[PDB]
């Protein structure tokens, strides 16, 4: 009954619906960025400065 | 003693709306209460008010005032709207008080 | 005092003639009285083939029985100064008589004879067939009723409550003497009927004549079985019948209601009391307590409007109806919906205090005479299976508060999909989606 | 008037052009380019201002100020791409808007 | 724990009559009965009584228009005003525990009206509306014309403000009407669900518009005219009458019984009326839908008696004539002794049922408590009714066939006969 | 006419921003330092202050990115002014103009054309003379000679003085010897205009028949002159005290005397 | 006459849970709305992002 539970607690009152969108965005962003960055770096393993750096890092 | 009376008479004269032939009541800003009160005025009192006002605006555009002999006199100013206006406000407050539970 | 008067009201007596019938009555000291039988039957019990039967029957229930043909039947009733009326609805039918308490017994006999031995004169049937067809054309001009029919037609589309009480043109043109007969035998049955009476009558003397004319007892358990009807599905939707040639427009909007037995109905009736009703002849005018009524007057939003909480066994229609000029529909609907929102969201203690008093005097008014009181009895046993005193109602009404009105109203109204019926010059009434949005926030 | 959406002198205007505005029930996708053109306009102006804030109109500095924008300004390159391509998007939409007009005789 | 009760009925020195009755009902219904109405209007102030009826919600010296409406609604109460050509009733209903509250308003409205010029100006256009809805029933239109044909004065005055006067009635006219008619000797404070001592107290300590008989109405002069409104409706409504009996006139019961003997309304839903001489007769004459009834009105100094029909336009002729023969045929002894017995039941019954509802009971009490500060026992009234010979009835019937008749009809009168062809 | 008034204040504010960013473009000494003083006003806002200023600057001080963004703003804002003018006149037409007697003129209205079109064109040429006379015979009467010297980041002019139309406000800013306090006084000195409609106690609309208010009115005008003059002088006795006086009375007349006197006048009329 | 009017059959369009005429439609209302609003709330999140 998630759809049902979600409706009552989150989607019914316009106020709660707004808070749900705010937190939802906050959560979504954190996850979407990380996943997106991961997918990108994975498709480019060994080509980024992130990958090469260790060779010349010598601080 | 007659201080207040003295002051009021001075002010009336200082104000000067009487130089245009206007009664004190002719000069009230038409907010809601006044608008309502005006609608309750008898035909003649209403038509008279209108002439005094149109006449004053004509004086105002001409940059003239009335001849000193036609200026309304402090003690002859007729408070024609005040009674109506007071009832109107009295009624409004009653509704207001009543609608507050 | 008030309370005391509620407690001192004579109690309603009930008894069951093991054949399945219930006899109830409220005793007073009135030389005049009303008695009749309230049957749990109606269009909802009909189907596609016999729609309009119970109505067709309602027309013959007074044209004579077997024991006494037409003229004889009428003369006897007329000559005693008694009044014979009755009606047929969607879940309830009734046949009652107003007469001198001194004739309570002869009347009971007459009632029994009507419900049991209707002549169903083959020739009368063809005669009433034409009368009914004329009454359908008369009612087709009654917008208010055309509108409530349409409200049911869509609110309960696909089900039984979607059908009208009067029935179809095809049914009325082809209903058979056998069909009406079948209808009567199938539905007018002891366990599903209530002998109600009010006025100056002896409960025992009533029940006695009852035993004498309502005798046929049942053997099996199924003969003491009152069939539970199949559910009628509610559907948020709309039916738009447009005719710009009509002078005014009628609009009815409603949500599904709980159904008789549900206690929430006391709250919905209080709520409806807040919004109230109105028509262009309410001297009160712009000072009316009903906000919607006030706005209507101020903005000339409508010719009239009314709220309603129509109940049934397992469902109901909670809504409102208004009549407005083609150019003020939108603002009216706007304010009407606006008030429903206020109900769920910002109801006041003052608002309910008033609505409660209004409701009390309204219930007391539905008990003004022997016929209206009798109707309460019939309906009460038939719907609650027991009479509910004015003292009980008052007890329940007294418990209602602003918070309660909000929760209950939020429960049946807030963010719901309504049923809409619009008839006449309705071009200004905005689409369903727009109306649907008027169901939340405010 | 009972509801602000209609009485207020400013909302009245929004209501009569984007809320209660009567629209044909059957207009197709070809009627979408009007609003798209409006958005290009708002989009172009917004990105143009942002670019103008780093641009320098002088033959000796024009080319490099644009280079400076794309190379040094945070998301400068992005804003420039959006502006340059937005101009194309603007023409694509204006041509389709025109086509729709000729085809459906909107020019009447 | 309450039981039975007496129907008291004081009568203060100034002439004000006070009739109360405790029935322990949870709802009280007080009212101010008065001998006023369009009857007392003259050409100059026609319609003034109609507007006065609608002016009940206007501000008074004690309560403002606003508080009158809000106040009464605050306690689920109601306020209404009913009136005939010769009497006006202002009643309020509410739950017992609020009688005190609601009373202040009933009082103010009937004795302390202010008829403020502006409030009055604003209200007058309502006369158009009120009247437009009333006239949707053809019934109302013909009865208006009827009294206009029946009389030359007083009762001839219409119950609804004539059109040429909507907007012309003045506050002065409303005031003078109230002053010259709402006098203590023409009024009666009747109540139900209350205790005499209480109601009695309210009257004396509050009612101030004082004594006198105020302006008396002119006597009702019979005209016997004929008004025909050609408006094209498919149905033709027609009424033919003759000066009938006055209120309290011994000859009243005779007509009442003759009324029920001829046909005084249906008793069976969709059912035919066999006990109706008049209906049964018309039925034999026409094949189409129709309706016929014995008409009967009793006023203070006069009354009207006859029949009212409703028929398709083409069959109006026969339907009206058929109704006439039923009256002659009755005037010529064509009245059974059993007919008079049955009618007497329907009459006793009707009367008895009429008092089932609070509105009916109160009206019965006050009506009589006004025209004679007394109260006839429901047994004396019955005793008086059945004690009406078969002769009496036949006589009433004769008085009709011989008396000068007045008629009023509206609709597509192309086939409707003129009074001199009946 | 609250909406006409409020948009009127938005118009003032926008005109101010416009004049400011515009004045900075020629990039003389006064353009630069005025741009420095004004922008640094925002740094007085607590917490976000420093952050906003450096953001607005596009760097660590008024510099080229400030200049190029200021040009763009200066180019844009005038059009916002034009647009909001339409809103101004739109709200205004809901009621039409008020008039000197403050009483309804519905009994005596006249078509805008040709009465006011002609009157307006006349007013145009009357004000156009001084404008052209100034511009053609005294081009530099109003400007600071300091702006004929290319901006120098390292040398601040001895007497930094704003354009005449900002003097009175500047005067107020300096009255409060506390950075943030002075900024608030400055902000309030203009935003006080949003409060005027709520400080109206008179039963009469104009001041035409209110002699006491008229005095109070000219006092305020003269108070503004004093501030203007004070804003052009150096922060030193007696200016400093005179300045704080004028500042204090400016707010006192608007927040206390006007509504107070308005009420007092109502009573002298026997209302 | 209006008595001869009936709402057509919308089975080719009805959501699965309100396909049966003898079943309360209220029991599946919250789910039917919860889902549709979920789409909307999600679109709002993607948009805010
Ligand atoms: C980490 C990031 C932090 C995010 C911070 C931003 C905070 C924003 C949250 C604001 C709250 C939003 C809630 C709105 C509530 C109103 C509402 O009813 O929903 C919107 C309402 C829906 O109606 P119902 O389905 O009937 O819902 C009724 C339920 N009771 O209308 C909508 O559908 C609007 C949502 C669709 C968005 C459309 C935008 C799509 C366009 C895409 C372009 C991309 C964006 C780029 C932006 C560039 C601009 C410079
Ligand atoms: C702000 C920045 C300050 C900059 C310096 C301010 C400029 C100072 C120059 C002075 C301006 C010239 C004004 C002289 C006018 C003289 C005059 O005629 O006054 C009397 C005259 C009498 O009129 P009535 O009462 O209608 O009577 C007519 C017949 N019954 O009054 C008027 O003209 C009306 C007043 C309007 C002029 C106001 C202009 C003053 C300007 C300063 C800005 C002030 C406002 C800011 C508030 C915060
Ligand atoms: C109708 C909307 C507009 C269109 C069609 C448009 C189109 C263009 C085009 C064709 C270019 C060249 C892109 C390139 O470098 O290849 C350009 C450059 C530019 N536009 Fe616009 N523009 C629009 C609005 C604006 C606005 C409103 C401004 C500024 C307030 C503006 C400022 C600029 C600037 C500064 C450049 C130079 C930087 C650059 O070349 O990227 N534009 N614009
Ligand atoms: C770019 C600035 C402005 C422009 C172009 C402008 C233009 C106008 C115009 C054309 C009128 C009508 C004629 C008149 O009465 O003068 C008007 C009236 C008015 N404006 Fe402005 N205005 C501006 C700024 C302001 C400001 C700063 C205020 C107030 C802080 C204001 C308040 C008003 C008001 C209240 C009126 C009503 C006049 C009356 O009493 O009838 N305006 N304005
Ligand atoms: C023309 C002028 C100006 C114009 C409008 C102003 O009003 C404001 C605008 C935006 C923010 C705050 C005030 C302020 C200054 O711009 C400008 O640089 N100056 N010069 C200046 C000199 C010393 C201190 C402060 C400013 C202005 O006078
Ligand atoms: C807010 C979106 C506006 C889009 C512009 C549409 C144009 O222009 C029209 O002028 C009329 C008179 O002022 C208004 O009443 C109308 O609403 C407005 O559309
Ligand atoms: C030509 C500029 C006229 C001023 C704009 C007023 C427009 C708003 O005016 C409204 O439309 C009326």
């Amino acid at each position: 009954a998630l759809l049902r539970q979600a409706y009552s607690a989150l989607f019914r009152r316009t106020s709660t619906f707004a808070l749900t969108v705010v937190l939802g965005a906050v959560l979504f962003e954190r996850a979407f960025d990380q996943g997106a960055d991961a997918i990108f770096e994975h498709l480019n393993e060994g080509k980024l400065w992130k990958h090469i750096k260790h060779k010349y890092e010598a601080s | 003693g007659r201080l207040m009376d003295r002051i009021r008479k001075w002010y009336y004269n200082a104000a000067g709306f009487n130089k245009y032939g206007l009664m004190r009541d002719d000069t009230l800003y038409e907010d809601d209460d006044v608008k309502e009160a005006l609608k309750r005025l008898p035909e003649d009192l209403y038509n008279e008010r209108m002439f005094r006002i149109k006449r004053a605006l004509d004086l105002s555009l001409k940059h003239r005032i009335l001849p000193k002999e036609q200026w309304v006199k402090y003690e002859e100013d007729k408070p024609y709207l005040e009674p109506y206006l007071k009832e109107v406000i009295r009624e409004r407050l009653e509704r207001e008080a009543w609608n507050k539970k | 005092t008030y309370a005391q008067t509620l407690q001192n009201i004579p109690e309603t007596n009930v008894t069951t003639l093991d054949n399945g019938l219930r006899v109830a009555s409220e005793e007073s000291s009135q030389p005049t009285c009303t008695v009749g039988v309230w049957i749990g039957a109606g269009s909802r019990y009909e189907n596609e083939k016999n729609n309009g039967a119970g109505y067709f029957v309602e027309h013959l229930a007074f044209k004579g029985t077997k024991k006494r043909p037409c003229a004889a039947f009428e003369k006897e009733v007329e000559s005693m100064g008694a009044h014979f009326n009755g009606y047929t609805s969607r879940e309830q039918t009734a046949f009652y008589i107003k007469a001198l308490s001194k004739d309570m017994p002869k009347v009971v006999e007459l009632l029994a004879d009507v419900v049991q031995n209707c002549a169903l004169e083959e020739s009368q049937i063809e005669k009433e067939r034409g009368v009914i067809l004329q009454e359908l054309k008369e009612m087709d001009n009654d917008m208010t009723n055309v509108t409530f029919d349409y409200l049911h037609a869509t609110a309960f589309q696909g089900t039984a409550l979607a059908r009208t009480v009067e029935g179809t043109t095809e049914n009325i043109k082809h209903l058979t003497r056998a069909d009406l007969a079948s209808y009567i035998d199938t539905h007018f049955k002891a366990p599903r009927m209530v002998l109600a009476a009010a006025g100056g009558i002896s409960h025992k003397e009533l029940v006695d004549a009852a035993r004498q004319h309502f005798s046929g007892v049942s053997f099996t358990y199924k003969e003491d079985a009152v069939p539970i009807l199949p559910r009628c599905r509610f559907t948020g939707s709309e039916i738009r019948a447009r005719d710009d040639a009509l002078p005014v427009a009628h609009v009815a909007l409603a949500v599904e209601g709980p159904g008789w037995a549900d206690p929430d109905n006391v709250v919905l009736h209080v709520a409806n009391a807040i919004i109230g009703r109105y028509d262009r002849t309410f001297g009160g005018g712009k000072h009316l307590s009903s906000r919607l009524a006030a706005l209507a007057v101020e903005h000339k939003l409508c010719h009239s409007f009314q709220t309603f909480n129509t109940s049934y066994s397992d469902t109901g229609l909670f809504g409102f109806h208004f009549v407005a000029d083609p150019l003020s529909i939108d603002d009216m609907m706007f304010c009407a919906q606006g008030e429903w929102m206020r109900l769920c969201t910002s109801t006041t203690e003052s608002e309910v205090k008033r609505a409660k008093n209004h409701l009390r005097s309204a219930m007391v008014a539905q008990l003004d005479g022997t016929t209206p009181v009798c109707e309460t009895i019939g309906s009460h046993l038939l719907n609650y299976g027991r009479r509910i005193s004015l003292e009980e109602w008052d007890s329940r009404i007294s418990a209602v508060d602003a918070r309660m009105v909000r929760d209950v109203c939020s429960k049946y109204i807030y963010d719901k999909c309504p049923a809409l019926a619009a008839v006449g010059p309705i071009e200004q009434l905005l689409d369903y989606n727009r109306i649907r949005s008027g169901m939340y926030w405010i | 008037a009972p509801n602000i959406r209609k009485s207020h002198p400013l909302l009245k205007m929004i209501n009569n052009s984007l809320i209660d505005l009567p629209a044909p029930s059957n207009i197709s996708a070809w009627w979408n380019f009007g609003s798209l053109l409006a958005v290009c306009l708002m989009t172009q102006i917004l990105t143009g201002l942002l670019l103008a804030m780093h641009y320098t109109a002088d033959t000796s500095l024009a080319f490099s100020s644009v280079a400076h924008t794309c190379r040094n300004v945070q998301y400068g390159w992005l804003i420039r791409n959006l502006h340059a391509n937005g101009a194309s998007f603007f023409f694509i939409c204006i041509f389709l808007h025109i086509g729709r007009g000729l085809y459906y005789g909107s020019y009447l | 724990c309450p039981g039975a009760e007496d129907l008291e009925i004081t009568k203060l020195p100034n002439g004000l009559i006070i009739a109360s009755l405790e029935n322990f009902s949870p709802a009280s219904r007080i009212g101010v009965f008065i001998k006023a109405g369009s009857r007392y209007e003259t050409t100059a102030n026609l319609g003034t009584a109609h507007l006065l009826r609608l002016a009940s919600p206007l501000t008074t010296k004690g309560a403002s228009s606003f508080r009158i409406t809000r106040g009464i609604e605050a306690v689920g109460g109601s306020l209404s005003v009913y009136s005939t050509r010769e009497k006006m009733t202002y009643c309020v209903e509410c739950l017992r525990d609020h009688v005190d509250t609601v009373m202040e308003y009933l009082l103010n409205v009937t004795t302390a009206p202010e008829f403020r010029p502006w409030e009055v100006t604003d209200l007058q256009p309502q006369l158009k509306v009120d009247k437009a809805v009333a006239f949707q029933s053809p019934q109302v239109g013909v009865l208006e014309n009827l009294h206009a044909a029946a009389y030359k004065t007083a009762l001839a005055n219409p119950l609804y403000c004539p059109d040429y006067r909507i907007g012309k009635i003045t506050s002065e006219q409303l005031h003078h009407f109230v002053q010259n008619n709402f006098t203590s000797a023409r009024m009666a404070l009747v109540g139900i669900g209350v205790k005499h001592s209480d109601l009695k107290q309210v009257a004396e300590q509050f009612l101030n518009i004082r004594s006198g008989a105020g302006t008396s109405s002119a006597k009702a002069t019979y005209w016997g005219g004929e008004i025909r409104e050609q408006n094209g409706h498919s149905l033709v409504h027609a009424a033919v009458v003759t000066e009938g009996a006055a209120v309290g006139s011994a000859e009243a019961n005779a007509f009442s019984v003759l009324q029920h003997v001829l046909g005084a309304g249906p008793l069976i839903k969709r059912g035919s009326s066999v006990t109706s001489k008049l209906y049964q007769g018309v039925a034999k004459a026409t094949t189409q839908p129709f309706d016929a009834s014995a008409f009967n009105v009793n006023y203070s100094d006069s009354g009207l008696f006859g029949f009212y029909t409703i028929s398709q336009a083409a069959h109006a002729g026969e339907v009206i004539r058929a109704a006439m023969n039923q009256l002659k045929a009755a005037a010529q002894g064509g009245v059974t002794e059993e007919d008079v017995t049955k009618a007497k039941n329907q009459l006793k019954a009707t009367y008895l049922m009429s008092v089932e509802t609070a509105q009916g009971l109160l009206n019965e009490i006050g009506s009589e408590a006004l025209l004679s500060g007394t109260h006839t026992a429901p047994s004396v009234v019955a005793q008086k009714i059945d004690s009406v010979t078969s002769a009496d009835v036949v006589n009433a019937a004769k008085k009709f066939v011989s008396g000068k008749k007045s008629m009023a009809a509206s609709g597509d009168l192309g086939s409707t006969p003129f009074l001199d062809e009946l | 006419y609250k909406e006409t008034w409020n948009t009127g204040v938005i118009l003032l504010l926008t005109l101010m921003a416009t004049a400011f960013v515009g004045y900075v473009l020629p990039w003389g000494q006064m353009s630069f330092w005025g741009a420095t003083v004004i922008t640094n006003l925002f740094s007085a806002i607590p917490y976000i202050g420093h952050t906003l200023v450096e953001w607005a600057w596009g760097g660590f001080s008024v510099d080229n990115p400030t200049l190029t963004r200021f040009f763009a703003l200066h180019f844009l804002l005038p059009f916002a002014i034009a647009g909001i003018t339409i809103i101004h006149l739109t709200f205004l037409h809901e009621s039409g103009s008020n008039n000197p007697l403050g009483i309804s003129s519905d009994s005596d209205k006249i078509p805008f054309h040709p009465y006011y079109s002609f009157k307006d064109i006349l007013g145009l040429t009357l004000m156009l003379t001084p404008f052209l006379t100034l511009a053609l015979f005294s081009p530099n009467l109003l400007g600071d000679p300091e702006n004929f010297t290319p901006a120098n980041p390292l040398v601040t002019p001895p007497h930094i003085k704003p354009e005449w139309y900002f003097l009175f406000a500047y005067a107020i800013l300096r009255s409060i010897p506390n950075k943030l306090g002075g900024v608030l006084a400055l902000a309030a000195s203009v935003l006080i205009l949003f409060l005027i409609p709520f400080l109206h106690k008179s039963k009469q609309r104009t001041m035409t028949f209110r002699p006491l208010s008229q005095t109070l009115f000219w006092l305020l005008v003269a108070n503004l002159l004093i501030l203007t003059w004070i804003g052009s002088q150096p922060v030193e006795h007696p200016f400093i005290i005179i300045g704080q006086m004028a500042s204090l009375s400016y707010f006192t007349i608007l927040l206390i005397l006007f509504p107070t006197i308005g009420t007092l006048e109502n009573k002298m009329l026997n209302y | 006459v209006h008595n001869d009017v009936t709402v057509p059959d919308f089975s080719a369009y009805r959501r699965e849970d309100v396909m049966d005429a003898t079943t309360s439609s209220q029991t599946s209302s919250e789910d039917r709305k919860g889902f549709s609003y979920l789409v909307t709330a999600t679109a709002c999140v993607a948009t805010a992002y």
